[PDB]
C-alpha cells in the first residue's frame, strides 16, 4: 500500500533483502527482487479518476 | 425505426436514441410539414441548448417542404431572441418557412448544399364567411405578407421592392444563385 | 470480493506472512513477526447458492 | 418523436423528456386545440408546480388555434385560485380561448413575441332539436359571452362597452399594438 | 404526451406519471365521455386509496361532457359503500352523470369554481325492435329516471317534485346558483 | 394513460399497474363487450390464481352489456371446474351474458350494489345460406338457449318453466328485485 | 390490457406477463381466428417447451371459431413431430379447424369442458379467374377434404365413410356427443 | 400480446421474446407476405448469424402466401452468398416465392413436413401507360421469369423445359411430390 | 416485429436492436419509399459514425422502390461531402433515385447481387394551377433532370448524350448490364 496507510509499504522489500544478506547493504544492494502478483494492482481504467487506487 | 446508439463517458455507458443523441451536440432536426406540435418540440429543444451552454453555436437542419405560418413564425423569434448563435443548413427542401428558417440564422454561419433546393412563395391562406369577415382576414393576411418580407431583405441585404417582385409567385433557386440573394453566405462541399 | 480473493493466492500456497504487530504478550509492534504459511492447511467453506444452476 | 435529455445532479445520471424536463423549472406547454384531455393534464402540471414551490413564478407558453370554452375556464379558475403567479407567454397564435388564458397572467408579468399573432372573437357554438331548447342554450351561451368579456375588460383594464364592440367580429392584434390593449404588459426581444 | 416527474422519498427518489403521482395523493382524475371503461377504472382506483387509508378524504375531480348512465350508477354505489369520504370539485363542464356524480360527495365536501358550468337533465335512450320490447325498455328507462331523481333530491336538499319540473329539460346552473339548488356546499375562488 | 402505483414493502418499491395491482388480491375486472380476446384474457387470470393458491377465493367484478354466448360459457366452465369459489360482483349494468356469470358463483358469495340494473335474455344468433344448414344452426342455438336456461334455474333456485317466460322476452331487474329471482344471495350498501 | 405479475425467485424477483406465466407452466392459448401470424407464435412456442422438458406434458387450451387451413397444418405436424404429449383442451368453441386441433392431443389427454361447442364441416376455398385456374384448386382442395379426413378418422377411430358424412355439412356436437365420436377420451367437470 | 420467455445462464438470466430466443439458436422465421421491410430485417439475421458463427448451420422457417420478387431475390442471394448452409422448412403454405428459397437451401437439409402444400406458378404483373412504356416491362419480366426458371432447375436438378411447362400454370404439390421433383431432400414426421 | 440480441463486449452483455446493432458496423439499411422523415435518420447516421471513426468505410443497402427527389439529393450530399468513404449496395430493386445513390459511392467500393435489379427513368412530378405557375415548376424540374444526369454521368463516366437517350424512358439493367454501364464496379456471389 502507498505510503501514510494502515498497509504495507514499498521499503519491508528491503528489510526482507537485508536479513537475508545478514544485514550487509553492500551485498544488499546488489540482490535480486521477486514482485509476484503484479497483476492484481492494475488500474481500472473504465472507473474515472475519483480515488486514489492506492493498492 | 429509430435506433439506439451508445455514448461511453467517464461515468460509464448509456444509450440514447439517434436523434437525441444529436440534441446533445446542439444539433436539431427540421423535418416534416410545420404545425404547432412540431415547433413546440423544436422551441424546447433551442431552449434547453442555451441553458447548458449559451455560448456554443446551435445546429438548425431544415428539410421540410413548408407548413404553417405561425407556427413556424415563433422558432424566428426564439432564434433571434437568444444570445448563442443559430447556424441554419439548407438539406434538400426549403419552402417559404424553410426558406425563411434559413436565413434567418446567424450571418456567417449558414449554409446550404450543392443539390439543395429553396422555394420562396408568399403566404397561402382562405376564409368562408361574411364579407366582413373576409375583408379581416384580408387586411391581416396582408400584413403577415410584408411583415415577412420586411425580414428577409434584412438578412439578405435586398430591397423590399425586389423582394416583393420575386416572392409575388413562387420562386425556385438553387444553392449558388441563393448565395448572391443573401438567404445563405457559403456552400459546404467538403471538409475544407 | 476478488480482492481478498488475491491476497490469499500466496497464503494457501507458501509466503512469509507479515503478521500484525502483536496481539498477545509481547508489547511491541514493529516487530512484524515473521511466519512461513507452506505447511499450513487452510480448509475453505461455503454455501455456493445458485452453484447448483450453474451445473445443471 | 419525443428526444431525451440528461440532467446532472450529485445524485446519479437521469434521462428527462423534452418536455418533462421543462416541466421542473416551472415551464409548461400548451400545444393544440383545446380539450378536455390536454386541459386536465395541463391543470395538473400547474397543481404539481404549486407543491414544489408556491411562491416561484409559473411559465406559461400558449400556442393554439382555439378549443372548447368550458376546458379554457376550467384552466382559468385555475390560474386565479392558486397562490403563485402565473407568467404567460405568447408564441405562435393565440385564439379567443387562446388569448383569454393569455390576459389571465400575473400583471407585469405578461409576456408577448414580436411576431406573435393574436386572435379574439365571441364564443361559438349551436343547438338543433325543439326551439324551447335553443332557447336556453341560447341564454346559456350569452351569459358565457358576457362573463368571458367582464374578466377580459378586468385583467386588460379597458371598458366592458369596447370589449363587446372589439370582440362582436374576429380582431387580430400585433404585439405592440396588444400592448396598448392591455393584454400583455411587455415584449421580448433580446435576453438581455 | 404524459410527462414523467420525481419524487423525493426517504428510500430515494421514484418516478411516476402525472396522473399517478396526484393518485399517491388520493385525487382521481374523470376527464372525457363516461363509458364503461373509463368507470371502471376509476373505481379501482377508488377501492385501492381505501387500502391505504380507509379515515382519509379522497379528491374526484369532474370534467365530462356526459355519458352512459350505467357506467354512473356504478360509481355513485362505491362512494356510498367505501368509508373514507370523497370530495367532489367541478371543473370545466359537468353533465347529468357527471352532476350527479359531483351532488353524491361528502355533504360538506362538495366545491366548485367560479367559471364551472353544471348541467343537467333526465336519462337518454331508445329501443328498435317489437312494440313488447319497446314497452319493456321504455319502463326501465323510466324507472332508471325516478330512481336517480329520488337520489338528486336527497343531496340537494330539493323537493322530488321540483327536480323533475327542472329536469324536464336541460338546464345550466353556475357555481352560486349550484349553492342554492344545493348540488354543491361552497365556491373555491383563492386560497384562504 | 393507465396509471401506475406502488407497493411499499421491507424488500423495497415495485411499481404495479392499477389492474394488475389488484389481481394480486385475487380481483379480476371484466369490462366491455365480451369476445374471445378478453374471454381468454380473463381465463389466464383465473388459472394463474389456481396455480398461486387454489384454497382463496376470487373476485369478479362483472361491467358488460353482454356479447358472444360462446366466448361467455367458457368463462362458467372454468368458475365450476376450479376448487376456489368464485364471488360475482354486478356493478353498473349486466346483461344474458353478464346475468348468466354473475348467477354463476359461489352460493353466499354473489352480491349487487343496490343502484344496478340486471337484464336477462334468451341468447341471440342468426346464419345465411341453404334450407338444410339453417336447420342445424337453429336446432343447436335452441340447445344453447334450453341449456343455458337449466343453468340458471339451477343457481337461482327457480323453476325451468318460470325462468323460460322471464327469458322470452327482454326482462330487466333491480338489485332488489334480482334477490327474489335467487340471481344473488345478498345486497352490499355499506360497510359492515 | 395485459396485466404484469411477479413470480418471486431465489436469485430477486421480475416482473412476468400473465401469458409469459402461465408459459412456464406448459400452458398455451389459442384464441381468435387462425392465421400464419398467430400460428407461427404457437408454433415456437411448443418448441421451445420440448427444449425444457421432452418428457412433460403440454396444456393447449383451444377457443377459435375457425380460420384458414393452410395455417393449421403447420401446427397439426409439429405437435405429433415433438416427444412430448400435448393436452387439447376444448374451450368456449371449436370449429372445423379448432377441432381437428383439437382430436390432435396424446391419446388419453383430449379434454374437453362440459358446457363447449364443438362444429365439423367441410373444407371451405374459392377462387376467380380462368376455367383451367379454377379446376387445379377443386383438384388441391378435394385433397385436402381426404387428407384431413383421414387424419381426423385416425385419431377419432371412426371410418372414414362415416367421417364423410359428417363432415358433408356443418355437425355441431356437445362434449357428451364428442366421446361417441372419440374426438376426446375425458371430460373435465371438476378438478380430480 | 408477444410472450416473453428466459434464458438460464451461469451468472443470472435475461428475459428474451419467443422470436429473439430462436433467432440465438440459428432459426428464423419467415410469417406472412413478403416485402421490403421484413426481407431487409431477415437477410440482417442471416448475415448477424454467419458472424457469431460462419460454420453452424441456419434454419430457415418458411410459412408465407407468396410476395413481391424483388425481395425475395435479396434473401436468395444472402443464403447463396454467406459461408454457413442454410436449412429451409415448410410449414403449411409455401407459394412460388416461398418454394423458391424452400429449393434454395443447402444440398440435403431441405425438409417438410408431411401435410404441407406448395405451389409453384410464374411472376405475375402489370404496368398500365404507353405502348412503348408497357413494352420494356414485358422483356423485363420475362426476364424474370425465365431467370428463375434457371435457378429452379439448378438446385432441383430437373430440365429447364420441363421446369416451365409445370410453373406455366398454378401446380400444387404435397411433401412428398416435393421430392420427385428436387424441392426438398428429407421429410420430418416424427423426432429420430 | 423487431428482433432484439445481445452483443458480449469487454465491457459487459448490452442489449441492442437487430437494426442498431448492425449500425455499430457502419452499416446502414435503405428501406423503403424514399422519403423526408427516413433521409434525416439515414443521415443522421452517417454523421454519427463519422464522428466515432471516420477512417473505415460505410456499408449502405438499398432495397427502396424509388421516392421523392429532394430528400434523395440530401442523402448524395452527406455521401460526398463526409471524408470516409460509402460503399453501396444494391439489395433487390434499385428505382431512378435508388440507383442514383447506387453509383453514388466511392469508385471500386460499389457492389451489386447477381439477381438485384436497376431501373433508371427522368424525375417524375406535376402541377395544377395557373399556366405561369407551371411554367416555373416546368423549367426547374428540367433542371434537376439535366443536373440528375450530368451527376449519374461523373460517376458512372458514361458520356452526357448516352445518359439522357437512355434515361428518357424507363430502363430496366440487370447486375451485369450494370457493370458495363459503370452503375456498379463488382458482383458479389460467393464470400471470399
Amino acid at each position: 500500500t502507498e505510503a501514510g496507510y494502515v498497509g504495507e509499504d514499498v521499503e519491508n522489500i528491503i528489510q526482507k533483502l537485508l536479513q537475508k544478506s545478514d544485514y550487509d547493504v553492500q551485498k544488499a544492494q546488489r540482490g535480486i527482487v521477486y514482485i509476484d502478483e503484479i497483476d492484481k494492482i492494475s488500474r481500472k481504467s473504465d472507473n474515472p479518476s475519483i480515488t486514489r487506487d492506492v493498492s | 425505426l429509430v435506433p439506439m446508439v451508445i455514448e461511453q463517458t467517464s461515468r460509464g455507458e448509456r444509450s440514447f436514441d439517434i436523434y437525441s443523441r444529436l440534441l446533445k451536440e446542439r444539433v436539431i432536426f427540421l423535418t416534416g410539414q410545420v404545425e404547432d406540435h412540431m415547433a413546440n418540440l423544436i422551441v424546447a429543444q433551442m431552449l434547453f441548448l442555451e441553458a447548458e451552454n449559451p455560448e456554443k453555436d446551435i445546429y438548425l437542419y431544415i428539410n421540410s417542404p413548408g407548413g404553417v405560418i405561425t407556427a413556424g413564425m415563433s422558432i424566428y423569434d426564439t432564434m433571434q431572441f437568444i444570445k448563442p448563435d443559430v447556424s441554419t443548413i439548407c438539406m434538400g427542401q426549403a419552402a417559404s418557412m424553410g426558406a425563411f428558417l434559413l436565413t434567418a440564422g446567424a450571418k456567417g454561419k449558414r449554409f446550404c448544399l450543392p443539390n439543395s433546393r429553396v422555394m420562396i412563395h408568399q403566404p397561402l391562406g382562405g376564409y368562408q364567411g361574411q364579407a366582413t369577415d373576409i375583408e379581416i382576414h384580408a387586411r391581416e393576411i396582408l400584413k403577415v405578407k410584408g411583415r415577412m418580407n420586411e425580414l428577409m431583405a434584412l438578412h439578405t441585404g435586398q430591397s423590399l421592392e425586389q423582394i416583393e417582385r420575386d416572392t409575388e409567385r413562387d420562386r425556385f433557386l438553387s444553392a449558388p444563385e441563393a448565395v448572391e440573394y443573401g438567404l445563405v453566405d457559403s456552400i459546404l462541399t467538403h471538409r475544407n | 470480493g476478488e480482492g481478498v480473493q488475491q491476497a490469499l493466492l500466496k497464503l494457501i500456497e507458501g509466503t512469509v506472512a507479515a503478521v500484525p504487530p502483536q496481539g498477545g504478550r509481547k508489547h511491541p509492534q514493529q516487530e512484524f513477526l515473521q511466519v512461513d504459511t507452506s505447511k499450513i492447511l487452510f480448509i475453505c467453506g461455503g454455501a455456493f447458492a445458485g452453484l447448483d444452476k450453474v451445473i445443471s
